[PDB]
């Protein structure tokens, strides 16, 4: 287990955010590590109108970074302060590594399908417009026409980087909600 | 419920920012000086308790979720006061922290219910662990009321006895002719002077 | 008994008074500064209790609500001091809190009686919540009581050795020629400088 | 439940009062309100030589004013802030309305009897003068002839009122008794 | 384990020091104010627990005697504050008094496990004075659990109607257009941008 | 042992003192300002305890009524600290105030007896209203222990696993090459070098 | 139960005084008042090697004035205050009550025996010189030839006054020993 | 048991350094005295890899001067201040006394035999260059031709002494071990 002047060295968090975030972490988890279930279970209540357990896994994998099958308070702030405090880069490159599976470097439309299906699986199954079960398949199809720029069937972080600072949008969602806490 | 892992939510949320085709919601104020390290105390009968107020938040529609607890609250030694039970507050509290609710055997059933009331916590919120344990005390419990309702002569005679005393106090106060005795027996008199009747001696 | 109902009883009294017929009685002064946020202290052997003084004046002919209390005030301290057994007092105190008494089954029915006794309690004010279990309890120790009076021997050859400890060393007093020890041993010199006799050890 | 501040507002007591007030009354009512039994058993304990459990009930049906079967302390400090705080003739109109069962904006002689046999079931059936079964019925009868000026038989808000304010004690019960607490 | 002794040993070591046959290394600086008369105090939910700090030291590898600790380091109160459960941390200090674990068999076996978990005890550290107690509780509490994995529906429909209340909330918010509530409703709303689709009420 | 009733005994030799045939002894000085309302604080694991000095005084050759209790003396802050159990201390302190010791069944019975063995109390002590309930519950655990005497490897091969582990603690930190554990290791190789012959590990 | 001023005005003590008075008093008897067994037994431990419960039961009655068969916590300071507080004459006074047991106004022979059959009673029966049986006999003729000056077979309170006024031991025991505490 | 006060005046430690031993000393032994087994059990978890129950037989038969079968805390905290802030010789003597196991006033090669085989028992079994169950012998002759002068066959308190201080390596251990605690 990591020290909190070691934390406080490693992470962009300073020491009373580090403690607050020891004191919620070990409120859920008391044994101070917490596995892919408990994590499902931890996440799912943010959600009580969907499934949230494919993502949940998604996370779990991009959190986990030793392939422990368990997250501790280290890979716990590490994640959160690449995601909270670093850079549009960092997040970005963040971002990509969740989408791509296998972590090769690059995304495919499968990959993409597979992060699409997991988030409309939080939208629940009774919404507004419909459950068309093919709005993943156009949401990746339009998110690799935007995404993609030599159009070879795959998207690569440079693609993904300039197509991303290309949005104003993504831009101001960066900005603003990862950085206000 | 849990605002623990709110921040972590939130940041999940980054796998969803990318995808997105369209704008973005205004992102919430949040100026409450982020609501921490309160530490708000918790004075039972003497007993201090100490909390975090985000503990307390986690479960509005209770006392101490709400802002019922407001009625409690002692500006002049900022604590809340509560002219309670703190051993059966521990437990009250531990709700809070945890989101289960124990039941302590050793502590008469009624009372803890008693408090359960006063706080705003309902009893199907008691944790499997100690469900039966409790559900079993309850029983014995409304088993003991239903065969009063269906040795009570003891407690009838004895609150007789006392409506008796307090008639012969106001009756021994009307003869000589304890601000509440002083109040109360005004009352009395009042009564008497709208009735135009006076009470006698039962003896 | 009630004195929170009191202002409403008070004023429920309006529904008599335009129908009276004849004057009405003079309302009494209550100038002692509304007996209000005291929120007096209770220090039971260092535990600090907590409790308003009119929840204490609810219940006169006890200790806690008589004058009574006065006895241990310390006005240095501006508390009142018991040298008694605070986890009980818990219980002494929820009685004036709610007008019920709950027997905590864990703690011994002696001390638990003799805490009543001190504080002016009358054991039938128990609620029948835990009536049983008192009364239970009470009976087994009853029951030990009368099969000593008609393994006590133990206790008899204690209490001989003590009082035999207690001669010789007095006696080892007089030899040698702690402040009770002391006033004591004088107590006993004064005894025999009046009966011209002296004691002997006894071994 | 309304809140400290809103009941404030709303009542003419302090914040201190309103407090000692929510004390008092979730020390007896631990839920924060109060049915008509619980009342009744709170109400008679202030008389312990009468029975004034139909008074308790005209008073419960006063001061229960959305007529939810209970009283809450909104409900409470609402009674208690008009009686002990309002103006004269807010209280007049008070007992006006608790001597009008039905509301209806009269007094008749029988409502009048249901309230005298209330009052006089405190007395208790042991007293000095005598249990007449009779002393409400011309007590009735003064009432109206005090109060009622056009002799019509009832009993309106206007001869109620003038016929208070012409009636120097009233006045001293009223200045006294609910303006000392 | 046992600190106390250890200059006694080093001292016992002077049968040693003069039969050695060559050098000998040299002794530790231990220049840390000999780490003594510290008295921490350890805030656990407003009870003060104080003890000293070698104390804790004794058994590294737990919460309290390790840097673990410094996460609920206070330095403005100067004190540690843990957001659990007094009655149980008594038993828990107790260890390290002691070094043998007790286990209360007045309390939820639940509620112990959890606090020995969050504490770093490892429940095979209860003393053979207890652990008898301890196993035959956790007995009937497996059993349950595991009943139970093999009533619930109660459970269940709570959780699903709070699941629909929250759902419910979000949508009057929504109809409207609590920082906890504020915040989730943003990131649901976040949710609905991201996948173009907005929730319906569910009724 | 009852210094109370003391000034009453003193009064009433005013009988003897007109009888006495010949002169009478010195009265003793007590000239140390009465030795009233001392007021100590005893400080058990940050729980505190306030008594009378005198009360402590009633029972000497126990550690609180002797000069023993010196040994927790701590000036600074004019208290006795006692890392023990505060639970069980209630009980001690009740016995200084009564005479006679409680024991409460829901504790551990080796708890309660290490507590009576640090203080000085011998469980002869125990009232009768306790004594036949601490009589059963040590004879259980004295069972228990003989059974053991005549399940226990879990706590063998625990021991020699500490034992183990201790060992390769002590190569790890010669392969290196927490102050206890610094001054245990000079001391081990301490004994290396007196006996010119060194560990190796296990493994 | 007399307050703690009534107690003040009343005795000679002072506030301090009477409250570790009570404190000890409700000590040893939670109940506030004591009987005459209960009282034996508070009274025996002063005295380890003989048998107090004679002089025990003298004191009692002595104390305990209202003759109610209890001695309350007035009774234990009006004689606690009569005898360490009041003048000579004072204790002279409760000393010759205490010998004269029909409270008639004279010491018999007979009377003072039985008070000192109580006071030997104490020395036990294992003492120095012999527990001749006729001690206490010879005693009570030493204290009449004493005290008794008109000889006629009885002590009253002028000659037991005279008498110990014109004993100089009997004033160095008066003022040392009930004036210390 | 000997009081704080009249421990600081017989040993060389402080009031707070006899508080700190006294607290450690009852943690470990609640009765304030230690038996012999107690003691072996308390010493033996020092030395995790060897059997010290020899050694310890001969530091509690040091310790326990009285021979009463038992250490109390005012026989250890002479024999620490002894070792720990007496002078060389002091030290020097509880040493010989030590190995004096018949307190005869010499030391004999069979002496010292037992001191060697109780102080390479704590070595254990599994050491690195060998357990060669001859060690102690040698290693007793080699102590024997270095503090015997006389060559007697036999160590007396002068040889010990002036064969110690033209020891360096002595000196060294004696001033540095015994005076940093
Ligand atoms: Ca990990
Ligand atoms: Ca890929
Ligand atoms: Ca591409
Ligand atoms: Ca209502
Ligand atoms: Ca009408
Ligand atoms: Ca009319
Ligand atoms: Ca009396
Ligand atoms: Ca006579
Ligand atoms: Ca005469
Ligand atoms: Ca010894
Ligand atoms: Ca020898
Ligand atoms: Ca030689
Ligand atoms: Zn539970
Ligand atoms: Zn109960
Ligand atoms: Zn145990
Ligand atoms: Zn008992």
């Amino acid at each position: 287990p990591e020290g909190l002047e070691q934390l406080q060295e490693q992470t962009k968090f300073t020491r009373k955010e580090l403690q607050v975030l020891y004191r919620g972490f070990k409120n859920e988890c008391p044994s101070g590590i917490v596995n892919e279930e408990n994590f499902k279970q931890i996440y799912s209540q943010f959600f009580p109108q969907g499934d949230s357990s494919t993502y949940a896994t998604f996370l779990f994998n991009a959190f986990d970074t030793n392939h422990d099958g368990s997250v501790s308070f280290e890979d716990f702030v590490a994640g959160l302060s690449v995601i909270l405090r670093g850079t549009v880069d960092d997040r970005l490159n963040w971002a990509f590594n969740l989408y791509d599976l296998n972590k090769d470097g690059c995304i495919t439309k499968e990959e993409m399908l597979d992060i699409m299906k997991s988030i409309y699986d939080m939208m629940g199954k009774y919404t507004y417009p419909a459950l068309r079960e093919e709005a993943p398949r156009e949401h990746v199809e339009s998110f690799f026409q935007k995404m993609d720029r030599n159009k070879d069937g795959v998207v690569t972080i440079e693609e993904f980087i300039e197509s991303c600072q290309k949005d104003e949008n993504i831009m101001r969602s960066m900005q603003l909600f990862d950085n206000v806490i | 419920g849990v605002a623990a892992w709110l921040p972590f939510a939130r940041a999940a949320a980054i796998g969803w920012m990318p995808v997105a085709s369209g704008p973005m919601p205004a992102p919430p104020r949040q100026e409450r000086k982020r609501t921490q390290d309160a530490l708000i105390v918790l004075n039972v009968s003497g007993t201090r308790f100490q909390t975090w107020q985000d503990t307390l938040e986690r479960y509005p529609d209770t006392l101490l979720g709400s802002s019922e607890r407001d009625f409690f609250y002692h500006p002049e030694t900022q604590q809340y006061f509560f002219d309670r039970d703190p051993d059966i507050f521990r437990h009250i509290l531990n709700f809070y922290r945890t989101g289960k609710l124990h039941y302590p055997r050793h502590e008469c059933i009624s009372a803890y219910d008693e408090e359960l009331a006063f706080f705003g916590l309902i009893p199907e919120i008691i944790g499997d662990c100690c469900y039966e344990e409790y559900k079993d005390r309850r029983r014995e419990n409304a088993e003991r009321l239903q065969d009063d309702a269906d040795q009570k002569k003891a407690r009838l005679a004895r609150i007789r006895a006392a409506k008796s005393g307090s008639a012969n106090a106001y009756m021994q106060s009307k003869r000589n002719g304890s601000s509440f005795e002083t109040q109360h027996h005004h009352l009395l008199h009042c009564l008497e002077k709208t009735t135009n009747h006076e009470f006698v001696d039962e003896q």
